């Protein structure tokens, strides 16, 4: 009820981004939803003399039909002033389950600093600028930013006092709009705790952490192996002598002495064996001196390996991987590349949201205007990491396959 | 005298660190102080300014061309910064009855923050200077003021926003200082409505007054049909840089009704350029080029509106050379539109990743005039667009299209084996080459014995690992294993292009097309590994 002091960072004015182009179903869904929450004084209509702007767009959430409305915070988010620091409960990663909750609707309670507001000014855009487009800013604290996280701490904190002190032994994380719960309970045990906890919120997505490891390098098992198979086996040596220190290849690379068929069968010697058992034994073990850094960003590479198969790989130093998944997942996807990548990207942003606390730096393998141009239209987060496009074929991809 | 309705002021400050502006006041001849002077009485009689005195110590100089004309330069150079496309015929929806309103002294009906009218001050110079000059202050939204559009914007909206609550059944844009409203009812029941509009403008003190066709923002609209107004192109035996950007601007905004324009000829003369004066000859491509644009602004092609209750649909062609043209329709042979796209800069490229390109700016372009996404007619078969995105390393995707099988069709020209490849020849491929001497060597052995090495001046190492490549697909069959440790040439080859600027790599692709099954390994350098001999590419 009580409004708390914002700034922003010395140095740094208000966000100005452009509002990119919005279908007609979206700008309707926009213009009924924030008429809507104009009339709860949620937000306001603004005049000219608002040089700001934040980007705004429709989606709709799993298992509903009801449009929701997204905010694109992060110039704001990056231009706001570092909010202090809880340190992130590394036990949330270790437990067998967690959920995700939309405590979004609670934020809508809290009203924001007065001078703050001109900050959080966006607009809804007509079609064919036959019209001047639509402005708003918020009175209480929106959904998406920084900022309004950190003020509902405290609240958040005398709300879940009961819960935490009832169940000491499920863990509780908060990142944006988003509330992860973690127990070690039973499916239904865990849905009617949820249930339990969403009601003891509303009177004031099913995660398996414990099915997500780190996979390790295998190397191929044959009787027979033909000369491109022992050429493949020495590139992705090769290529793991980066990340491990005693690969060696040259027992290995003996044996393609000469000049012979690609598909020739070569038998391995005694030696080519030893060497390459001695890999695996040095495979099996993890790499050394690997620690996260949290004053350095998280970089996020993604390999589409096709049929569905995506690969990715989490790291701040090269060939030092914090983590390494395989998303295989298929829903409704099947003939879009761009909507797989897109689910791709939001799952290893909430594992990384999981485990470290912050979204990752992505490296996405797609020409910058084709996810430019549909990226929005299956997006179901309510947060938004940051990109970058890779517009030259990796020779990886086929080993980490 | 009725009351006309109080239109609230927008706040207005000056950017953080800055005062009223303060600039002395030029000379100028008696008649323009007398016409200041005559304009200015008046203008304050109808209160669109006031008199001042030395308590106010900012200033802004005034000359006169009568036409008052006030430079507020430095007081732009200290306003804050406000907010605030043009709308595209094409999107417009066919109405019965269109009118279009221009209201007289837009700037001068709105009132400016009387707390910064203080930094509006001008001061017109007497005679001679032997008296203090005249002191005057705007009230109101000045001519040339860095502020005025967004606030007057800002105003028509606020006022005109519960008209069209009221009134759903005519449909209302606004433009700068014009309104235009569109109706499907009756003309009696628009010219009606249209004097209820300007009545309510009136309340507000909105002065209103043009007839079809309009010629609106280097466009011409009738009715029934939208164009653009008559291009211009003059004709010089002495080109300059400047007269082709400008040149090159009018074929842009010619493109986008007439079909077929081309720019790319002329468009290879702007490198090296901001040169603004030069003679530059043009090829025979580029008159020939220039030519076909006057062939096809012959005769006047014009665009019909856009009808919600009909499917959106943007058919493509290739123009080759990295040229696309487009049309947007919804009924056969009558274009909403028409436009192209112009491959990027690239070394390395093909006909899929161009068309894809071409399609996404079609989306967004779309997007912007109608709302939605169009249907997409496409010169692809269903089976290459497959077998390129099931098989490209890339994420891609097109929107709902359709076949339309209108030559050039955009196809595959090679695909490379998955895997190696039984009873096919194996070349082991090598290229090295002197740094200093630019002397280098590249060819291959195979494991029936076929070796060669050719000898190069003047190459590089990547040359010569493209090279080998070439010599390993010049002699063999039509089904080929190639083996190389060069992680460019296979960078090169796996982003699958058709066609490139290196005439080496446009050898090899063309080497490629006559090929039935190519497999291409790769392997890590000085492994020591047989059959990639390093040795015989060094010495
Ligand atoms: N000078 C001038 C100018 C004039 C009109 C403009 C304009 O007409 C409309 C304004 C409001 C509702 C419908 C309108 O039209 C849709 C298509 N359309 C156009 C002309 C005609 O004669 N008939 C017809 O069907 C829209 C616009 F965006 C700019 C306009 C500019």
């Amino acid at each position: 009820i009580e409004t708390v002091p914002v700034k922003l960072k010395p140095g740094m004015d208000g966000p100005k981004v452009k509002q990119w182009p919005l279908t007609e179903e979206k700008i309707k869904a926009l213009v009924e939803i924030c008429t809507e929450m104009e009339k709860e004084g949620k937000i306001s209509k603004i005049g000219p003399e608002n040089p700001y702007n934040t980007p705004v767009f429709a989606i709709k959430k799993k298992d509903s039909t009801k449009w929701r409305k997204l905010v694109d915070f992060r110039e704001l988010n990056k231009r706001t002033q570092d909010f202090w620091g809880i340190p992130h409960p590394a036990g949330l990663k270790k437990k067998k389950s967690v959920t995700v909750l939309d405590v979004g609707d609670a934020y809508f309670s809290v009203p924001l600093d007065e001078d703050f507001r001109k900050y959080t000014a966006f607009t809804i855009p007509s079609i064919n600028n036959e019209t001047p487009g639509i402005r708003y800013q918020y009175n209480v604290l929106p959904q998406g930013w920084k900022g309004s996280p950190a003020i509902f701490q405290s609240s958040m904190t005398k709300i879940l006092e009961p819960f935490k002190k009832q169940n000491p032994d499920i863990v509780i994380y908060q990142y944006m709009d988003d509330l992860y719960v973690g127990s070690d309970l039973e499916i239904g045990q865990h849905r009617t705790k949820i249930e339990e906890l969403r009601q003891h919120l509303l009177r004031w997505y099913e995660l398996h952490p414990d099915k997500w490891t780190v996979q390790p390098i295998v190397l191929p098992e044959k009787d027979s192996w033909t000369v491109n198979d022992i050429q493949k086996l020495v590139g992705k040596l090769n290529w793991a002598s980066q990340i491990y220190p005693g690969i060696k290849v040259r027992q290995l690379s003996k044996l393609l002495r000469g000049t012979k068929a690609l598909t020739e069968v070569i038998p391995l010697t005694e030696e080519a064996e030893l060497e390459l058992a001695e890999n695996r034994e040095i495979l099996k073990e993890p790499v050394h001196g690997v620690y996260y850094d949290p004053s350095k960003d998280l970089i996020a590479e993604i390999q589409k390996q096709g049929q569905g198969q995506w690969t990715y790989q989490i790291y701040q130093e090269p060939f030092k991987n914090l983590k390494t998944g395989k998303y295989a997942r298929m829903r409704g996807a099947h003939t879009n590349d761009v909507k797989q990548l897109t689910e791709a990207v939001q799952k290893i942003t909430t594992e990384s949201i999981v485990i470290w606390g912050k979204t990752p730096k992505f490296k996405l393998p797609i020409q910058k205007e084709t996810w430019e141009t549909w990226w929005t239209e299956y997006w179901q987060a309510t947060w938004i990491p940051e990109w970058e496009f890779v517009n030259t074929p990796p020779l990886v991809k086929l080993w980490y396959q | 005298m009725v009351p006309i309705s109080p239109i609230e002021t927008v706040p207005v400050k000056l950017k953080p660190g800055m005062d009223g502006p303060k600039v002395k006041q030029w000379p100028l001849t008696e008649e323009k102080i007398k016409a200041l002077v005559e304009i200015c009485t008046e203008m304050e009689k109808e209160g669109k300014i006031s008199k001042i005195g030395p308590e106010n110590p900012y200033n802004t100089p005034v000359f006169a061309i009568w036409r008052k004309l006030v430079d507020f330069r430095e007081l732009n150079k200290r306003t804050q910064d406000f907010w605030e496309g043009i709308p595209h015929p094409a999107g417009l929806k066919k109405k019965k009855s269109v009118t279009v309103l221009d209201v007289g002294d837009a700037y001068f009906s709105v009132p400016l923050d009387e707390d910064f009218r203080k930094y509006t001050a001008f001061t017109i110079p007497s005679i001679n200077n032997e008296t203090p000059g005249i002191r005057y202050q705007y009230n109101v939204l000045p001519q040339g003021w860095k502020g005025s559009p967004a606030i007057f914007q800002s105003s028509m909206t606020k006022i005109l926003e519960p008209f069209a609550a009221q009134n759903p059944d005519i449909v209302i844009c606004q433009y700068m200082d014009d309104l235009y409203v569109g109706s499907d009812l009756e003309i009696g029941q628009h010219r009606t409505k249209i004097e209820e509009l300007r009545q309510h403008l009136l309340r507000w003190g909105l002065t209103t007054p043009k007839e079809p066709p309009f010629l609106w923002m280097g466009y011409e609209l009738h009715p029934d049909k939208w164009t653009v107004q008559p291009i211009v192109l003059p004709e010089k035996d002495s080109w300059t840089v400047n007269d082709i950007q400008k040149l090159v601007g009018k074929l842009n905004w010619a493109s986008q009704i007439y079909p077929g324009i081309k720019v790319r000829q002329l468009s290879k003369l702007l490198r090296g350029t901001k040169a603004l004066t030069e003679v530059i000859p043009l090829t025979e491509e580029a008159e020939l080029e220039l030519a076909e644009n006057r062939e096809i602004l012959k005769e006047p092609v014009h665009g019909v509106y856009y009808d919600p209750s009909k499917d959106l649909i943007a058919e493509i062609q290739k123009q080759g050379q990295g040229q696309w043209t487009y049309q947007i329709y919804q009924e056969p042979f009558k274009n909403l539109k028409t436009g192209k796209y112009a491959r990027m800069r690239g070394a390395h490229t093909n006909d899929v990743k161009q068309l894809t390109e071409a399609v996404q700016k079609i989306t967004t372009e779309s997007i912007v005039i109608w709302g939605k996404t169009p249907k997409f007619k496409l010169p692809i078969q269903k089976e290459t667009w497959e077998t390129w995105w099931t098989e490209y390393w890339q994420a891609t995707w097109i929107p709902e299209w359709e076949f339309v099988n209108t030559p050039p069709l955009v196809k595959l020209w090679y695909q490379l084996e998955k895997e190696p490849i039984v009873g096919a020849e194996t070349f082991y491929v090598d290229g090295a080459a002197n740094r200093e001497t630019k002397l280098g060597k590249a060819g291959y052995v195979t494991n029936k014995g076929r070796q060669k090495v050719v000898p190069l001046t003047n190459t590089t190492n990547q040359k010569t690992e493209l090279q080998a490549i070439y010599l390993a697909l010049q002699d063999s069959g039509l089904e080929v294993n190639i083996v190389t440790d060069s992680q460019y040439a296979l960078g090169i080859i796996q982003a699958q292009p058709d066609k490139s600027e290196s005439e080496l790599v446009n050898q090899i692709i063309e080497q490629l097309i006559k090929k039935e099954k190519v497999y291409l390994a790769w392997v890590p350098a000085h492994k020591g590994i047989g059959g990639n001999e390093q040795v015989d590419k060094l010495v």
